[PDB]
RNA sequence: UUGGCGGAAAGGCCUUGGGUGCUUGCUGGCGAAUUGCAAUGUCAUUUUGCGUGGGGAUAAAUCAUUUGUAUACGACUUAGA
RNA sequence: UGAUAUGAUGCCCUGACGAGUAGGCAGGCGUGGAGGUCAGUGACGAAGCCUAGACCGUAAGGUCGGGUCGAACGGCCUCUA
RNA sequence: GCUUUUAGUGGGCCAUUUUUGGUAAGCAGAACUGGCGAUGCGGGAUGAACCGAACGUAGAGUUAAGGUGCCGGAAUACACG
C-alpha cells in the first residue's frame, strides 16, 4: 500500500506492484506511458502487437539518437521502438491487477488503467575494463513499477456553489428599475 | 478620428510618410497605405539606385538566408522604411505593426473608401523646386520588382472606373445644388443664415 | 515563561485632541450659476439631462427640477461641480422654493407631499418656459457630445 | 557663481521667506521679532525689517548682521536659466560672473 | 439619440520616461483635439476612466474601471500628464481613455 | 480595540534575498551581504537587488504593531497570560506552539474573562 | 422580388416592384421620482462546448503487406476485394 | 529625580549631517556545553523534518498555523568555546 | 590645543596645463592640480578616467550636462543665409 498520487475511486479499483525489477527504467518508463489511461483490454492487445512489431512504443523522453520508424505516426511521432522486457513485465502486473479485479467482484468490461507509475529501485553494480589499467562501473538501471486499474464511470452530475452577488445601492437600483421598466 | 485610415502614398516622401505611420500606429491608429509605387524619394533616381545596391551586397557570408533580406517591391520599400521606425523586436512593437497594411495599386474594399494625405510628407509642398526626385516604383522596377506593368494596367481600368463614378456624383450633387438653391430665400434659410449656417 | 515580560508598558489612556483652528466658511458659488439658469447634468442618474436651477442649499447642494413633466426629472439635489452652467435663463420669480431645505430630503414609495410639491413648483416653471419657443423642447432632449465637439472651446 | 547688486525688493522677499538665523547653529526660522531682538539686539536691530536695513544700508553693523543669516538654500530657477550652457560667462553668454543688476531676475526665479 | 458620450476620448501613449528609465506612476495622455498646453489648461484635474473587460464577473458585472485625474500638461503639442489609484498595465499603451467633464468649472 | 496609532507604512514589504539564491540551490534567501570585488551588487549598479540598509526602518510609533494594532507577546500558560491583565489594548497573547491541546482550552478561556486578545485561537481546537 | 455591374484580394455596388416598421416635417394625451448629491453603472464581437429540429451529404488516410524508377533509419515511388 | 506607577543606559525639545574597497571600532543575530531563574514546555505529543499559508524585524533572524513525527526541550541574567 | 596605541598600504593608472627621451606609439619618464583605483546616479549609442552631478526610505516641484522627425520623454518651432 501507499502508493503514488490516485484521484480514484477505491472500491472501484484494483490494483498491483512489483519492486526492484532488473528492467531498464528509462526504456519501461516509455512504455508504461504509452498505456496510460487506456482501456484494460485495449491495452493488452496493444502490448500484444508491439511485441508482433505490429506497432510500437511511442519514446517521448528518454529518445536522444534513436531510429526512426513510421510505427510512430500513430502517435504523432517519428522516434519509436519495440522494448521487449519492458512489455513483458509489464503486461505481468496487468495481469496480476486483472486477477484482484476479478477477486474483488469488479466488472471487468469497465477496466481501464487508471494510475501506471515508475520510477528508479536501488541500482546494482558491475564492473568493466578499461585501457591503460583503469576500471569503470557498469550498472544495471531497476525499475519499480506500479498501475491501478478502476471500473469506468458516468459522468459527473452538476453539484456546484451558489455564487454570492453582492452589489451597491445604485447597482441594485438599476435591477429594480429594469424590471420596473421592462419584462 | 476613423477607425481606419487610408493613405494614398502618391506624391509623399517615403522616410517622410514613414515617420507619421509609425506615430500613428504606435498610438492605436490602424493605417492602411496605397499606390505605394506613386511613392517618393529626395535626390535624382542614379543616386537611390545606387543607394539601393550598398543595401544590395549585405549579406551573412556563411549563409547568405541567415543575412538580411531585400524586398524589391515598393509597398516593402516603404514597410521597411517603416518598419525601423518603431521597436518591432517588442510585443508594443509588433502589435503596433499589425495595425498596418502597405499596397501597390488600390485593391479592392479600399477603391471605393476614401483616401487622404499627409501634407508634411507632401513631395510638393517639402521638396523645394528644381531639387530632383525619384518615383518608387521606377526604382523597384530597376532592383527586380517584376510587377509594375500589371500594376498599372489594373490601374488605368480602375481609374476609367473610378471616372464614370465621379461623373454620376457631381452631376447628382448638381441636382442638389440646384434643389438647394430653390430653397434659399425661405424662412428657415434666413434663420440658418443667421446661426452661421 | 515562553517570553519574558517588557520593562514598560505604554499608557492606555487616550488623549485629547489639539483645540484646531478651522472654521466653517460659507460657499459663495461661480457666477454662472444664478436661479433659473438651465443646467447640463454631467453625472448621476440623470446624467446628460438638461435641467432647471432653483435654489442653493444649506449643504452646498444644488435644488434642481426638470421640470418633471418634460424631462422625467423631480426636484432633486445636484452636486455644483458636477454640472455644466449655460447661458440660458428662465426668471424664477413666481416659484415658492422656501419650502425646500436639507431637511426635506432627508432618507428616513414616494410620499404625496413630494408630489404635490412637485406639481406646485413645475406648473409656475412651465408658464415660464411657454415664453420662448423651443425651449421646453431643448429642455426634453439630452445633451451629449458630438463628433468633433471640444468641450474647452465650445459655448454653453 | 553668479552675483550681482540685489534690489531691495529681492532682499526683502529673500528674508520674509528663506530667511533663518544662527543660534547656538542649530539654524532657527525667522517668524517672530523677538528671535532677532534676542541675538542681534545688542547692535540695535530689534526687528525683520531692522535686518533688512542693516544688510542694504551695509551699516556699521553689517558684519554681525550678514553671518547671523544661515546662507540661504535656493530651488533653481523657475524659469530656467536662460542660457544654453551655465559654465560661461555671462557676457559670453553664459551664466557665471558678475551680471550686475540681472541678478535679481535670477534669484527671484530661484526663491 | 445616437450618442449617449459625455466624456472626451484619449490615448494612453506612454509612462512618464526619459530614453532609458519609466515611471509608472505617471501616464502620458493624449486627449483628441486639444493641440496646446493652453487648450490642454481646461483638462486639469478632470476625471480619467480607463474602462476593460474581464471574466469573472465581481460586483455583478464583467466590466470593470481604472480611475484617475489628469495632472498637469506636458509638451507644447497638448499631451496631458495623469495619475490613477493605481498605475495603468502598460499593455494599454495606445489603448482608449475616458476623459469626463467633471468637475466643472463652466 | 486597540490603542488609537497612526497609520501603519511598512515602507519596503518584499523580502530582501540572497544574491544569486536564485541562481544555486547551495545558496539561502537569507540576506547575506556581497563582499566581492567586481561584484554589481556590491557595487549598486541599476537593474540589481536592493540591500538592507536603515532608511528602511519602521516608523517608531508603528513599529512591531500587527494589523490589529496589538503588539504580539508569546505566551506558555495562564500565569504569564495574565500579565497583559492591564494591558489589553496594546499586547495580544499569542499562545506558544509547544502547548498542550486541553491547556489551550484553559488559557483561551481565561483569555476571554480578561478580555485578553489572542491571537492564534484556533490552534489544536478539536472540532 | 426585378434587371444589371464588379476577379487586383471580385464576396461588394446599382437598379425594379409590392409588403411592412419608424419618421423630430407639424400639432396633441400619458409615463419618468425613492438608482436618494458622483462611483463605466454594464447596450460591443472573438472562439468554443452541450442538447433540441429545418434543410443537405454518406469518405478516406495511416499500420501491415508489396514494387525498386527510391532509400542509412524515416522519407519516396508502385501494387493489392 | 518631585513623590503616590511601569524603562535615568530613560523621558521630552531642537539643529545639522548620511558615497565607500583595504582597514578600524561599535551595537546586534544564530550554535554546542556551564552557573542561576521562570516551582517554564511536553506521550492529551518534546525534538526534528515538510509547507509559491500567517505575523514581527532595515537585517542577521524571530513567532504561529497546518502536515509528518515519537521523548525529550525552551525564555531571561550570566559563564564558556 | 594635547597624549597614547594600532590596521591596511608601501605594483598604481588617467585628464587639462608645464615638460624630457623618441620619426612615432593606446610608448617611456618628471611638475602642479583634479580624477579613476575605492563610485553608484544623469549625459557622451556602446566604454574605468570626458561632461553634469557624488548616493539613508519616500512624496511634490525645479534643473544640470545632454536633447525634442520616428525609434524615444520633448516644437516635422520661429528666423537670416
Ligand atoms: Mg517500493
Ligand atoms: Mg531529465
Ligand atoms: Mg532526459
Ligand atoms: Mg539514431
Ligand atoms: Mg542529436
Ligand atoms: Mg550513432
Ligand atoms: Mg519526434
Ligand atoms: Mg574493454
Ligand atoms: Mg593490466
Ligand atoms: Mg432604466
Ligand atoms: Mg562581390
Ligand atoms: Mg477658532
Ligand atoms: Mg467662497
Ligand atoms: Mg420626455
Ligand atoms: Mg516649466
Ligand atoms: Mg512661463
Ligand atoms: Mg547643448
Ligand atoms: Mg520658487
Ligand atoms: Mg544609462
Ligand atoms: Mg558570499
Ligand atoms: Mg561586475
Ligand atoms: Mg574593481
Ligand atoms: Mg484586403
Ligand atoms: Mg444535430
Ligand atoms: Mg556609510
Ligand atoms: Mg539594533
Ligand atoms: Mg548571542
Ligand atoms: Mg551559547
Ligand atoms: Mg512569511
Ligand atoms: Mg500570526
Ligand atoms: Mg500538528
Ligand atoms: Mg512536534
Ligand atoms: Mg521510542
Ligand atoms: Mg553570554
Ligand atoms: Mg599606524
Ligand atoms: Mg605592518
Ligand atoms: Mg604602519
Ligand atoms: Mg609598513
Ligand atoms: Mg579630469
Ligand atoms: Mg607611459
Ligand atoms: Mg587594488
Ligand atoms: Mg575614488
Ligand atoms: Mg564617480
Ligand atoms: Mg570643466
Ligand atoms: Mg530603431
Ligand atoms: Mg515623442
Amino acid at each position: 500500500a501507499r502508493y503514488g498520487a490516485t484521484s480514484t475511486n477505491p472500491a472501484k479499483s484494483a490494483s498491483a506492484r512489483g519492486s526492484y525489477l532488473r528492467v531498464s527504467f528509462k526504456n519501461t518508463r516509455e512504455t508504461a506511458q504509452a498505456i496510460n489511461g487506456w482501456e484494460l483490454t485495449k491495452a493488452q492487445k496493444y502490448l500484444e502487437q508491439v511485441l508482433d512489431h505490429q506497432r510500437a512504443i511511442p519514446f517521448r523522453r528518454f529518445n536522444s539518437s534513436i531510429g526512426r520508424t513510421a510505427q510512430g505516426k500513430e502517435f504523432g511521432v517519428t522516434k519509436a521502438r519495440w522494448p521487449a522486457k519492458s512489455v513483458k513485465f509489464v503486461q505481468g502486473l496487468l495481469q496480476n491487477a486483472a486477477a484482484n479485479a476479478e477477486a474483488k467482484g469488479l466488472d471487468a468490461t469497465k477496466l481501464y488503467v487508471s494510475h501506471i507509475q515508475v520510477n528508479q529501485a536501488p541500482k546494482q553494480r558491475r564492473r568493466t575494463y578499461r585501457a591503460h589499467g583503469r576500471i569503470n562501473k557498469y550498472e544495471s538501471s531497476p525499475s519499480h513499477i506500479e498501475l491501478v486499474v478502476t471500473e469506468k464511470e458516468e459522468a459527473v452530475a452538476k453539484a456546484a456553489e451558489k455564487k454570492v452577488v453582492r452589489l451597491t445601492s445604485r447597482q441594485r437600483g438599476r435591477i429594480a428599475a429594469q424590471k420596473r421598466i421592462a419584462a | 478620428v476613423e477607425p481606419v485610415v487610408v493613405i494614398d502614398g502618391k506624391g509623399h516622401l517615403v522616410g517622410r510618410l514613414a515617420s507619421v505611420v509609425a506615430k500613428q500606429l504606435l498610438n492605436g491608429q490602424k493605417i492602411v497605405v496605397v499606390r505605394a509605387e506613386e511613392l517618393n524619394i529626395s535626390g535624382e533616381f542614379f543616386r537611390n539606385k545606387l543607394k539601393y545596391h550598398d543595401f544590395l551586397r549585405k549579406a551573412t557570408a556563411f549563409n547568405k538566408t541567415r543575412g538580411p533580406f531585400h524586398f524589391r517591391a515598393p509597398s516593402r520599400i516603404f514597410y521597411k522604411a517603416l518598419r525601423g521606425m518603431v521597436s518591432h523586436k517588442t510585443a508594443r512593437g509588433k502589435a503596433a505593426l499589425e495595425r498596418l497594411k502597405v499596397f501597390e495599386g488600390i485593391p479592392p474594399p479600399y477603391d471605393k473608401k476614401k483616401r487622404v494625405v499627409v501634407p508634411q510628407a507632401l513631395r510638393v509642398l517639402r521638396l523645394k523646386p528644381g531639387r530632383k526626385y525619384t518615383t518608387l516604383g521606377k526604382l523597384s522596377t530597376s532592383v527586380g520588382w517584376k510587377y509594375e506593368d500589371v500594376v498599372a494596367k489594373l490601374e488605368a481600368k480602375r481609374k476609367v472606373s473610378s471616372a464614370e463614378y465621379y461623373a454620376k456624383k457631381r452631376a447628382f450633387t448638381k441636382k442638389v445644388a440646384s434643389a438647394n438653391a430653390t430653397a434659399a430665400e425661405s424662412d428657415v434659410a434666413k434663420q440658418l443664415a443667421a446661426l452661421g449656417y | 515563561s515562553a517570553q519574558k515580560a517588557p520593562k514598560w508598558y505604554p499608557s492606555e489612556d487616550v488623549a485629547a485632541l489639539k483645540k484646531t483652528r478651522k472654521a466653517a466658511r460659507p460657499q459663495k458659488l461661480r457666477a454662472s450659476l444664478v436661479p433659473g439658469t438651465v443646467l447640463i447634468l454631467l453625472a448621476g442618474r440623470f446624467r446628460g439631462k438638461r435641467v432647471v436651477y432653483l435654489k442653493h442649499l444649506e449643504d452646498n447642494t444644488l435644488l434642481i427640477s426638470g421640470p418633471f413633466k418634460v424631462n422625467g426629472v423631480p426636484l432633486r439635489r445636484v452636486n455644483a461641480r458636477y454640472v455644466i452652467a449655460t447661458s440660458t435663463k428662465v426668471s424664477v420669480e413666481g416659484v415658492n422654493v422656501e419650502k425646500f431645505n436639507v431637511e426635506y430630503f432627508a432618507k428616513e414609495e414616494i410620499k404625496a407631499e413630494r408630489v404635490e410639491d412637485q406639481k406646485v413648483v413645475d406648473k409656475a416653471l412651465i408658464a415660464e418656459i411657454k415664453k420662448t419657443p423651443l425651449l421646453k423642447q431643448y429642455l426634453s432632449a439630452s445633451f451629449s457630445l458630438k463628433n468633433g465637439d471640444k468641450p474647452h472651446m465650445l459655448k454653453f | 557663481v553668479a552675483y550681482g547688486y540685489p534690489s531691495y525688493s529681492t532682499i526683502r522677499q529673500l528674508v520674509y521667506k528663506r530667511g533663518f538665523g544662527k543660534i547656538n547653529k542649530q539654524r532657527v526660522p525667522l517668524s517672530d521679532n523677538a528671535i532677532i531682538e534676542a541675538n542681534l539686539g545688542k547692535y540695535g536691530i530689534l526687528s525683520i525689517d531692522d535686518l533688512i536695513h542693516e544688510i542694504i544700508t551695509v551699516g556699521p553693523h553689517f558684519k554681525q548682521a550678514n553671518n547671523f543669516l544661515w546662507p540661504f538654500k535656493l530651488s533653481n530657477p523657475s524659469g530656467g536659466w536662460g542660457v544654453p550652457r551655465k559654465f560661461k560667462h555671462f557676457i559670453q553668454g553664459g551664466s557665471f560672473g558678475n551680471r550686475e543688476e540681472f541678478i535679481n531676475k535670477l534669484v527671484k526665479s530661484m526663491n | 439619440a445616437e450618442s449617449h458620450r459625455l466624456y472626451v476620448k484619449g490615448k494612453h501613449l506612454s509612462y512618464q520616461r526619459s530614453k532609458r528609465v519609466n515611471n509608472p506612476n505617471v501616464s502620458l495622455i493624449k486627449i483628441e483635439g486639444v493641440a496646446t498646453p493652453q487648450d490642454a489648461q481646461f483638462y486639469l484635474g478632470k476625471r480619467i476612466a480607463y474602462v476593460y473587460r474581464a471574466s469573472k464577473e465581481v460586483r455583478g458585472s464583467k466590466i470593470r474601471v481604472m480611475w484617475g485625474k489628469v495632472t498637469r500638461t506636458h509638451g507644447n503639442s497638448g499631451v496631458v500628464r495623469a495619475t490613477f489609484r493605481n498605475n495603468l498595465p502598460a499593455k494599454t499603451f495606445g489603448a482608449s481613455v475616458r476623459i469626463f467633464l467633471y468637475p466643472s468649472n463652466i | 480595540a486597540s490603542l488609537p496609532h497612526p497609520k501603519i507604512v511598512k515602507k519596503h514589504t518584499k523580502k530582501f534575498k540572497r544574491h544569486h539564491s536564485d541562481r544555486y540551490h547551495r545558496v539561502a534567501e537569507n540576506w547575506r551581504k556581497q563582499k566581492g570585488i567586481d561584484s554589481v551588487v556590491r557595487r549598486r549598479f541599476r537593474g540589481n537587488i536592493s540591500q538592507p540598509k536603515i532608511g528602511y526602518g519602521s516608523n517608531k510609533k508603528t513599529k512591531f504593531l500587527s494589523p490589529s494594532g496589538h503588539k504580539t507577546f508569546l505566551v506558555a500558560n495562564v500565569k504569564d497570560l495574565e500579565t497583559l491583565t492591564m494591558h489589553t489594548k496594546t499586547y495580544a497573547a499569542e499562545i506558544a506552539h509547544n502547548i498542550s491541546a486541553k491547556n489551550r482550552v484553559v488559557i483561551l478561556a481565561r483569555a476571554k474573562a480578561l478580555g485578553i486578545k489572542v491571537t492564534n485561537p484556533k490552534g489544536r481546537l478539536a472540532l
